[PDB]
């Protein structure tokens, strides 16, 4: 239901605010804008007395013309080779954006990332990807804890010499009983020969607490 | 006249620009002299013998902080490399136009050195220091931990442009 | 990197009303170049915040500073003194080295360089977020590993001593705890010689600081040839447009006035191409040091070689002019 | 006139010879310039690999 609730609510929240899918807006954008400044760049005269060839053209013999047609020439090379270097720029821009996408495509879709905020803010779970014009949207799927909760905790146990440490998890205490659980989701459990192995005597750890453990 | 912005003619020599006095010594053979990218600094005088130096006259940077047109008309002005009814001192410079606040909230324009500005009611444009978030404190010790109890799954989007 | 900003007007013709009137054929080239640069302006400020406002929270470090036998007070900040800072950041602002009207007329008998070229429509903008906001932020993140640990990266902070969480550090390395627990003094003051001597060995050192020295070297040197390329004539009769103004008549002074505008137009299109591609170094830099504070500060990377020579334990981040500083902690056998 | 400086300088005088000598020059540096730029973008490229 969790989930069912949460790609609801991903859905409505892309409905409602249009200022969601700036960066493929923006780059049509600088597209269309720079073709249109190339066009709108003709009516520049680059020191010739007029900006149309024909004009030129009509009112001049060729020798006189050809020194004109030149400025305009170098003119209009120069514009274009400006443009073709930006696009360049771009173009290795979005390269590298592309690139980011495959591998984001190789690691949170066909698997599971140990990467910290990669594929999503908290634990990845995982990952679907979904087409629009010119990009990729991913919806990560991601797990986060709440509702924490304090104890007491200490970091070994004194069982008669020897000290016990836990074998995963984290020993914890309610005020009377003693208990090993797991660091995320709070589960407690009694204590056992298992959940545990023993190293040394209970006098060189500092924090180590006296109980007893009921090893069947 | 000196200390003013005037046009200048000397020996044919034109311009536009401040006089002032320094005290550069010229050979008696040299009559201007030019700065690092060929531009005439300093120019004796025909007429009482001295040497005066020449200084543009237009000198800053200014910056307009606007609501946009279908919002309103009204406007605040950024002038950056001065020292100053609403006048307001940053280290980016003087802000004019704007109501200095001590409130702290997010930021819409950014002005400069951590001070932005927006327009909020009556309408009035408000400038103020960015905030960087709440504040918060956990307790450190030696015997507690603190240990979640429930989780929540969340669904996020990113969005990715290929080509 | 600098944000820079650049007037047209007053760089190709100078307060001159014959120019600025031809220049209105090449206008449409001219808004061309600020729009560039502002791109380039708005995405340093953008850049600093991939790297310093992971968090959302400022976080306070505890009074009391017990931690078993680790010793933090060279980074954490010092409160008896302005600014807020550690002792380390303190060595490491040291280290690198980088004006209204009236300052600028006075100061004529020693030829300023910024003055000159603020005389020629060059502009320099200060960044958006403050060095004590930097330093606010990098305490924040401080304060979250050393009580927190790794927690807050992914939900709510949750606290755990810190004996405990180098235990957790050693298990993940692929050794048992109780080596930490039955060592600890030993191991703290291994760590605490560390930083000490690693203090020291900053302070030792003055040309360690290469990189953040190159970028601001790189930036005054393209300005100052920006600035120093306007006593060229491009084929004219002079490098003065007032030489010119004054010896000709104005159809005659078209083409020279022409000459000069098309060679100041190349130059700053050259400066703005050039600016272009080390901003596109900046952001893969930046983008790089964003993933390493992602990935070494907030958790423990298994990446070979990535947050340091030999197993990784842990990362400490400082700030500094223009760049930022990784303290990498590695166990080695 | 020419795409040869030896022809430019044996045909004309100084004066008149500067002119094309200019445009010439021109050209060439802006030549120059394109290839210098090019060359940094497939550095950057590389250096990316
Ligand atoms: C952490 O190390 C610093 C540095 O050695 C300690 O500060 C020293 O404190 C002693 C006694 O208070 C002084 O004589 C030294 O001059 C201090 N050194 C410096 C560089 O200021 C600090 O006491 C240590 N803290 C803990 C908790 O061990
Ligand atoms: C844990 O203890 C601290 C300090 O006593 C307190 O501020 C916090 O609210 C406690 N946690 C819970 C869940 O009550
Ligand atoms: C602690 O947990 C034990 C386990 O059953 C329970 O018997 C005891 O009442 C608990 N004490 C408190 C104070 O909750
Ligand atoms: C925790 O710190 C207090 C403060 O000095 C100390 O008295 C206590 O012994 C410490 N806990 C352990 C388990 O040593
Ligand atoms: C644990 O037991 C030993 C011997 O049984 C005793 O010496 C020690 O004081 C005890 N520790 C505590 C905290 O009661
Ligand atoms: C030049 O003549 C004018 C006459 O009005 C006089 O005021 C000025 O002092 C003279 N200059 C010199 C250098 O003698
Ligand atoms: C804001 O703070 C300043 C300084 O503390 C104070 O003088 C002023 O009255 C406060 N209120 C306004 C509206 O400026
Ligand atoms: C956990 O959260 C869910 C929904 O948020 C709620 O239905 C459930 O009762 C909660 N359980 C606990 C133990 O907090």
């Amino acid at each position: 239901n969790q989930f069912n609730s949460a790609i609801g609510k991903i859905q409505d929240s892309l409905s409602s605010t249009p200022s969601a899918l700036g960066k493929l807006q923006d780059v049509v954008n600088q597209n269309a804008q720079a073709l249109n400044t190339l066009v709108k760049q003709l009516s520049s005269n680059f020191g010739a007395i007029s900006s149309v060839l024909n004009d030129i053209l009509s009112r001049l013999d060729p020798p006189e013309a050809e020194v004109q047609i030149d400025r305009l020439i170098t003119g209009r090379l120069q514009s274009l080779q400006t443009y073709v270097t930006q696009q360049l720029i771009r173009a290795a821009e979005i390269r590298a954006s592309a690139n980011l996408a495959a591998t984001k495509m190789s690691e949170c879709v066909l698997g599971q990332s140990k990467r910290v905020d990669f594929c999503g803010k908290g634990y990845h779970l995982m990952s679907f990807p979904q087409s629009a014009p010119h990009g990729v949207v991913f919806l990560h799927v991601t797990y986060i804890p709440s509702q924490e909760k304090n104890f007491t905790t200490a970091p070994a146990i004194c069982h008669d010499g020897k000290a016990h440490f836990p074998r995963e998890g984290v020993f914890v205490s309610n005020g009377t009983h003693w208990f090993i659980t797991q660091r995320n989701f709070y589960e407690p459990q009694i204590i056992t020969t298992d959940n545990t192995f023993v190293s040394g005597n209970c006098d060189v750890v500092i924090g180590i607490v006296n109980n007893t453990v009921y090893d069947p | 006249i000196k200390n003013k912005c005037v046009n200048f003619n000397f020996n044919g020599l034109t311009g536009t620009g401040v006089l002032t006095q320094s005290n550069k010594k010229f050979l008696p053979f040299q009559q201007f002299g030019r700065d690092i990218a060929d531009t005439t600094d300093a120019v004796r005088d025909p007429q009482t013998l001295e040497i005066l130096d020449i200084t543009p006259c237009s000198f800053g940077g200014v910056s307009v902080i606007t609501p946009g047109t279908n919002a309103s008309n009204q406007v605040a002005v950024l002038y950056q490399d001065v020292n100053c009814s609403n006048v307001f001192q940053t280290r980016a410079g003087c802000l004019i136009g704007a109501e200095h606040v001590n409130n702290s909230y997010e930021c819409d324009i950014p002005i400069g050195a951590g001070i932005c500005a927006s327009y909020q009611t009556s309408q009035s444009i408000i400038a103020y220091t960015m905030s960087l978030g709440a504040e918060n404190s956990v307790a450190y010790s030696n015997n507690s931990i603190a240990i979640p109890t429930n989780f929540t799954i969340s669904v996020t989007t990113e969005i990715l442009p290929v080509s | 990197m600098t944000k820079t900003s650049v007037d047209c007007t007053m760089y190709i013709c100078g307060d001159s009303t014959e120019c600025s009137n031809l220049l209105l054929q090449y206008g449409s080239f001219c808004t061309q170049l600020n729009r560039a640069l502002t791109g380039i302006a708005v995405e340093q400020d953008k850049n600093t915040q991939e790297v310093f406002a992971q968090v959302k929270q400022i976080y306070k470090t505890p009074p009391i500073k017990d931690f078993g036998g680790f010793n933090f007070s060279q980074i954490l900040p010092d409160p008896s003194k302005p600014s807020k800072r550690s002792p380390i950041e303190d060595l490491l602002f040291n280290k690198v080295t980088l004006k209204q009207y009236g300052d600028c007329l006075g100061d004529i008998a020693a030829r300023d360089l910024i003055c000159a070229q603020k005389f020629n429509g060059l502009t320099v903008l200060p960044p958006l977020l403050t060095d004590e906001m930097i330093a606010q932020y990098t305490s924040a993140l401080l304060a979250g590993t050393i009580t927190s640990g790794w927690t807050f990266g992914a939900g709510p902070a949750l606290q755990i001593p810190f004996p405990m969480q180098m235990a957790y550090r050693f298990n993940g390395i692929g050794v048992t705890q109780n080596v930490l627990y039955e060592n600890q003094k030993l191991i703290a003051n291994q760590f605490n010689s560390a930083i000490g001597k690693i203090q020291d060995s900053l302070s030792s050192t003055p040309s360690a600081l290469g990189k953040l020295q190159d970028v601001v070297n790189q930036n005054a040197q393209a300005l100052n040839t920006l600035v120093k390329q306007l006593s060229s004539n491009f084929g004219a009769i002079s490098s003065v447009l007032n030489d010119i103004l004054s010896r000709l008549d104005p159809p005659e002074a078209e083409v020279q006035i022409d000459r000069l505008i098309t060679g100041r137009l190349q130059s700053l299109q050259t400066y703005v191409t050039q600016q272009l591609i080390r901003a596109a170094e900046i952001r893969a830099s930046a983008n790089l040091a964003a993933t390493k504070m992602s990935e070494c500060v907030l958790g423990q990377s298994k990446r070979v070689d990535f947050c340091g020579k030999g197993y990784h334990l842990m990362s400490f981040p400082q700030s500094a002019p223009h760049g930022v500083v990784f303290l990498h902690v590695t166990y080695i056998p």
